[PDB]
């Protein structure tokens, strides 16, 4: 009947480039790996099983396709698709000076036929109040208006939005809250003069 | 000796839209086996160094989930068999990463993700004030 | 010593400077043009020669995800801004 | 006496493979998990759908390749693609193996709406770890 | 065929609940609010009780998807306690191991 | 400001993999990726490759038959985002009512018997039918000859029949436009019935309706095949059609010139000079010749002649012109150029010429135009034999390892040529290894 051909390990060159053999992630093929590798708990007086017909070497997620020789070759080709970070934004303090708004977003990757994660719609917008144009009266009203979202020690304002289904709608809604909270802190309405001496922050 | 001459054909159209600047990018990989995550960190660090990212790697504390089930299929409630699911963590922080460099690094990282792990990315995009706030409107 | 592309030609057809300005692509597709597309593509396509080549064909076909992953891909929610929800 | 997924001692004439020779309490100590996926992590959803799909493949692969299957399957789930690794005996002609590989890849891909990879390793007989 | 007649009844019950899920929610909103007049709430109670019996969320029963055991079912895997051990002891579930500490 | 925001880079979602695909080349010892890497399933000969691969292809058809046979077992969807390429398809008409809208469904689903039966009922019902739909129905019937296409499961002589539905419906047409005549002429020429096509063209001229590009493509082939006159009479008719084409202001496509060169292969001597005239016309018009265009040129000039002085001039000019070019598919016969180019190199025994042919094949994605499996085996058969004696055995062995068995399985005669190279090179120590590889 049909016979078994000798494995290609014998015909493998000594100095051949490994990444050409495994371009993508593939399971451990005993014939395609020149390395004699043994794993499995040995018998009372014996040696661990060979690399042919062994399931223990098949369960493991191999890293033969990410060899350090291949990593340098892979990454260097990707260097075209990049742009440098501006040198003037070296210190983190300067980043706040030139960009006072930071926005946190999350993306989730999981194994399955679906990518829809309801936890990926959250948007966290944090603004340092010292970089805005609030007056003495306007800043005091904004703190009294936003409530617990403002930290008195770090002077940071955190706005978290979850109602919009998409991250782009939440991002547009989050920035909408920031601008309407600022245009409202400057409207000294008539009833504001009815301040009580127990409501004063100082 | 015989090789396909010039088998490379990608295009990178440089448009006029300003690129998106990310203050800091956080990657949190979670898995069941430490050895896979230990090797995956080395792959991520080696690729990050070559691109010039200056990343920092730290290990968040692990958490263990336990639950108890009955042993036999009838009576015998004084004998239990327990089980345990272990999720080990590993976080890779990225700082001062541009939007264009972010896209390639993440997709290269995601495609080589092992089957037994998953990850979450927290991107801290930075930008200037809104037009209404910047432009003086009372 | 004479190049085959240099010499007498047929002067019946004038040299056309430009092609059709407005192609009629938004009309009834002729059956033979569709058959021409099948014949031209079938000869060009070959069985997958490498793992990477199988990924790019799948990615165009939609079998595989578009990395980097965004969990809202393919779901634009009828293209409605946040106002129709608030 | 515990009896979960164990093969009892009967003289020294019954072959046992590596998977069957270890008690269930040796899991994550001497032998790994036959399937790996994200569903059973800490803060991940969609764990029941993966389990039922896993059981179906244990029953489909066992029936598609009658007698020629060596031991349990290994299922790896990366991105949205499903990889199935099997050990198959030298029973059917190679023409039938490629027929079943082509049949399995197309049927499962159109059933679970996800790409399927089917990798086979052929062995002359069942691998024996103890006894015999 | 589902594994048992009881399992078949649950599928019909879940299907009926889904059809009348939104209609029940709208009517149940009137009952659970005290600002509407009491006369309208009494009429709402008549209508909500006139809906088919099977279209009730409380009547939904969580069983095992394999053996349909009415109790002893983990909600995460939707499996009976016996079947869960059968799959976990063979190593067929990822990340599940015998607890030792 | 002291900060300048750099401009973003935009790329397609598949270009990132092609960047990585460039780094990895083909593997010498690896079997083709289509087949399993297991030794028991690795093909051992070129005979096995056709048997193994077609077995897998039958598997896909076998599974798709089950999917289409029982659609209700695959309607469940858990794919997010949706994948329309995995849902089951439908071939039976989704609308069982008698209406024009339902009639179009049967036309687009490659159904002929259902369409013709329904069209007759529509005509008997008295409802009007659009001319374009009538033309579309004719195109489906004309192409298959009022027959069904090739499905999974349910040469000599004129396939066209006088008693055919295509002529019957055409006469019944109340209004006949240019396209209706154009599609009828093409079908007649395709089915080896050019006598009726030429007669219809005369009627087309009387109607003062201009013919499209494809009509003149079929007419040129039709005129030569109808009669068996001499070349001079045929050439006058060929030039006559071209003059008529200019009158209607019709620009020929690439395929118009390719079929002329293919038909001129019969006149292996008298057609040499006229062939060059057509090639120069293609450059003047602007249509860049494809691989198929050069394929017919070299074969026409290549005959069983000892001097081959003309053929050598033909190939040398072409290769310099084609040097450093990446070719896109533009002709159904583009795959036959590489095999035919190697045939010329076999007789000329020019290793340097073959390397230019082989170097062109390895540039970019031009390797996909090699042809079928037997064409690939034949292309490497002639090329490898040239590598034996025309080059030193040290480099011949390197090509032997790379080309075999990764690309093709050697023939028995090819092994003989390798043995001759070893004997001439005064090296018999490799003979035991050759037998092992044999
Ligand atoms: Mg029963
Ligand atoms: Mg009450
Ligand atoms: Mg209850």
């Amino acid at each position: 009947r049909r016979k078994a051909l000798p494995p290609r390990t014998e015909k493998m060159a000594v100095d051949q480039d490994w990444p050409s053999v495994y371009p993508v992630a593939a399971p451990f093929k005993p014939s395609a790996v020149p390395l004699p590798v043994r794993m499995g708990y040995p018998v009372k007086r014996g040696v661990p099983m060979a690399k042919e017909g062994n399931l223990e070497l098949l369960k493991i997620p191999n890293f033969l396709h990410l060899t350090p020789v291949a990593i340098k070759r892979h990454c260097e080709a990707l260097k075209d698709f990049c742009t440098e970070w501006p040198a003037a934004l070296d210190s983190d303090e300067k980043c706040e000076k030139h960009f006072p708004i930071e926005i946190d977003t999350a993306d989730y990757v999981s194994a399955g036929p679906s990518i829809r994660n309801p936890k990926a719609r959250v948007v966290t917008l944090r603004v340092k109040l010292s970089s805005l144009n609030l007056d003495d009266h306007a800043k005091k009203k904004l703190i009294k208006l936003v409530g617990d979202r403002y930290c008195k020690s770090t002077d940071v304002l955190t706005i978290k939005t979850d109602r919009c289904p998409l991250k782009r709608q939440n991002y547009d809604y989050a920035v909408y809250l920031l601008t309407v909270l600022y245009h409202e802190s400057w409207k000294t309405e008539e009833w504001e003069k009815k301040k009580t001496e127990a409501d004063m922050e100082e | 000796v015989d090789v396909p001459k010039d088998m490379t054909k990608p295009e990178i159209t440089i448009s006029d839209e300003p690129d998106t600047l990310y203050k800091r990018l956080s990657v949190l990989v979670k898995g069941h086996d430490k050895a896979v995550l230990d090797s995956y960190e080395y792959f991520a660090v080696l690729a990050a160094k070559e691109l010039g990212i200056s990343i920092k790697v730290h290990e968040p504390p692990r958490k263990i989930e336990r639950f108890t089930l009955l042993k036999s299929v009838h009576i015998f409630k004084k004998h239990r068999v327990q089980y345990e699911m272990r999720t080990l963590y590993r976080c890779l922080e990225l700082e001062h990463l541009t939007g264009s460099t972010a896209d390639v690094y993440l997709e290269y990282i995601q495609r080589n993700l092992p089957e037994g792990v998953a990850m979450e990315v927290t991107k801290t995009k930075l930008e200037q004030l809104p037009e209404h706030i910047r432009k003086p409107i009372w | 010593r004479k190049n085959i592309f240099k010499g007498r030609r047929l002067n019946i057809f004038e040299p056309q400077a430009v092609t059709e300005e407005a192609p009629e692509t938004e009309a009834v597709p002729s059956l033979w043009d569709i058959e021409f597309a099948k014949q031209l593509a079938a000869v060009t396509e070959r069985p997958f020669q490498n793992g990477f080549e199988e990924m790019i064909q799948w990615t165009k076909e939609g079998k595989l995800w578009e990395f980097p992953i965004n969990n809202e891909a393919g779901f634009d929610d009828d293209g409605s801004e946040f106002h129709e929800h608030i | 006496k515990n009896r979960a997924a164990r093969v009892r001692v009967s003289k020294g004439d019954k072959p046992v493979t590596y998977e069957e020779a270890h008690a269930p309490h040796y899991i994550a100590h001497r032998k790994g998990w036959l399937s790996l996926h994200t569903g059973n992590l800490d803060g991940e959803d969609h764990a029941a759908e993966r389990t039922v799909e896993d059981v179906f493949l244990r029953k489909f692969m066992l029936g598609t390749f009658p007698g020629c299957l060596a031991d349990q399957l290994v299922l790896k789930r990366r991105a949205n693609q499903l990889e199935i690794c099997a050990l198959v005996l030298r029973q059917l002609p190679p023409h039938k193996f490629y027929f079943l590989v082509g049949y399995s890849e197309t049927l499962l891909s159109h059933f679970y709406k996800c790409p399927v990879h089917l990798h086979l390793q052929t062995v002359p007989s069942k691998v024996v770890y103890k006894y015999i | 065929y589902y594994v048992d007649w009881k399992m078949l009844r649950d599928v019909k019950r879940r299907k009926m609940a889904y059809e009348y899920a939104d209609e029940r929610l709208r009517i149940n909103s009137l009952r659970k609010n005290t600002i509407l007049p009491k006369d309208l709430q009494e009429v709402a109670d008549e209508e909500i009780a006139s809906l088919p019996r099977d279209s009730c969320p409380v009547r939904i029963r969580n069983r095992c998807v394999m053996t349909s055991r009415p109790r002893g079912v983990k909600r995460r895997w939707r499996l009976s306690r016996i079947v869960f051990r059968h799959l976990a002891d063979h190593g067929q579930l990822s990340g599940v191991q015998r607890a030792m500490w | 400001e002291e900060v300048v925001i750099p401009k973003k880079k935009t790329w397609d979602k598949v270009a990132i993999l092609q960047a990585l695909a460039s780094t990895v080349h083909r593997d010498s010892t690896a079997a083709p990726y289509v087949f399993q890497d297991d030794p028991y399933l690795i093909p051992t000969s070129s005979v096995e490759s056709h048997s193994f691969l077609l077995a897998k292809k039958s598997g896909e058809n076998a599974a798709k038959f089950i999917i289409n046979s029982y659609p209700k077992y695959f309607q469940k969807d858990i794919a997010e985002p949706h994948i329309p390429c995995l849902m089951p398809e439908y071939f039976e008409p989704q609308i069982e009512d008698v209406s024009e809208a339902a009639l179009q469904e049967r036309i687009k689903l490659r159904k002929v018997k259902a369409s013709v039966d329904m069209f007759d009922q529509l005509l008997q019902a008295g409802t009007t039918v659009s001319l374009e739909t009538t033309n579309s129905l004719l195109d489906l019937l004309c192409y298959y000859g009022n027959q069904e296409p090739s499905a999974n499961y349910n040469h000599l002589g004129v396939t066209w029949r006088t008693k055919n539905n295509a002529e019957r419906i055409f006469a019944l047409m109340p209004e006949k436009n240019a396209h209706s005549y154009c599609t009828m002429i093409r079908g007649m020429v395709k089915h080896q019935a050019p006598t009726q096509a030429l007669n219809l063209y005369t009627v087309l001229l009387n109607n003062r309706l201009r013919a499209d590009v494809y009509t003149f493509n079929s007419l040129i082939e039709a005129t030569a095949l109808v009669v068996n006159e001499k070349f001079e009479e045929k050439w006058n008719n060929i030039l006559d059609l071209l003059k008529q084409m200019v009158t209607q202001n019709v620009k020929p496509n690439l395929q118009t010139f390719n079929t002329i060169l293919k038909c001129l292969r019969r006149f292996y001597a008298f057609g040499k000079l006229p062939a060059l005239q057509t090639l120069r016309e293609m450059k003047a018009i602007g249509i860049e010749p494809s691989l198929a265009t050069y394929h017919y040129v070299i074969q026409l000039f290549y005959q069983h002649e000892s001097p081959s002085k003309g053929s050598s001039l033909i190939i040398y000019d072409i290769m310099n012109e084609v040097m450093g070019k990446r070719f896109s598919p533009r002709d159904p016969d583009d795959d036959m150029f590489f095999q035919s180019a190697m045939r010329v190199c076999s007789s000329l025994r020019d290793l340097e010429l073959a390397y230019q042919v082989h170097g062109l094949l390895n540039t970019g994605d031009n390797w996909k135009l090699i042809g079928s499996d037997h064409r690939r085996n034949f292309y490497y058969s002639k090329f490898f034999n040239l590598l034996c004696f025309m080059e030193q055995i040290d480099v011949t062995l390197k090509w032997y390892k790379d080309l075999i068995p990764s690309v093709f399985f050697p023939h028995s005669q090819t092994m003989i040529d390798l043995l001759q190279a070893l004997d001439v090179a005064n090296r018999l120590d490799m003979v035991p290894q050759i037998w092992k590889d044999s």
